[PDB]
């Protein structure tokens, strides 16, 4: 399982064209500020195939 | 050149060409689609504090195809620290 070949999943917003995201950030998907400690409503954008 | 960076991590684009400059220097700079543009004109000016009264139009320079989400910016100086 060849699992270096991950991706963002998770945006506050959609993208302009040709352009690239590398931060590698915490999003918050519901009401709980991650604020850095993750958690629920709280995930890792970039994950593996 | 050791101005302010110190931390500078990998990254993609570095580029180099001729230098540009009671010169009034006017330059236009531009942002769209993840092109930069940039246009310059370089006259003697005479007048004493403020721009003066004419017509002058700006030639095309430089084009670069890098994609930043630009929102700020700021003036580079060179103090005489001696
Ligand atoms: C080269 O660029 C990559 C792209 O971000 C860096 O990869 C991660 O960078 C963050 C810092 O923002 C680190 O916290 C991660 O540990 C890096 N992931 C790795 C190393 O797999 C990478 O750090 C950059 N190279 C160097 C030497 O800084
Ligand atoms: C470029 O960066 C700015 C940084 O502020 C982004 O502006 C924010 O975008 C988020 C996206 O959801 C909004 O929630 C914020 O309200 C915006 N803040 C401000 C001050 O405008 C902007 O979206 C970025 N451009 C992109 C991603 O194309």
């Amino acid at each position: 399982g060849n699992y270096n070949y991950r991706y963002r999943l998770f945006r506050k917003s959609n993208l302009k064209p040709f352009e690239r995201d590398i931060s590698t950030e915490i999003y918050q998907a519901g009401s709980k500020p991650c604020n850095g400690v993750e958690g629920f409503n709280c995930y890792f954008p970039l994950q593996s195939y | 050149e050791s101005g302010v960076y110190s931390s500078a991590n990998n990254c993609t684009f570095e580029y180099v060409s001729q230098p540009f400059l009671k010169n009034l220097r006017e330059f236009v700079f531009k942002n769209i689609d993840g092109y930069f543009k940039i246009y310059s004109k370089h006259t003697p000016i005479n007048l004493v504090r403020d721009l003066p009264q004419g017509f002058s139009a700006l030639e095309p320079l430089v084009d670069l195809p890098i994609g930043i989400n630009i929102t700020r910016f700021q003036t580079l100086l060179a103090l005489h620290r001696s």
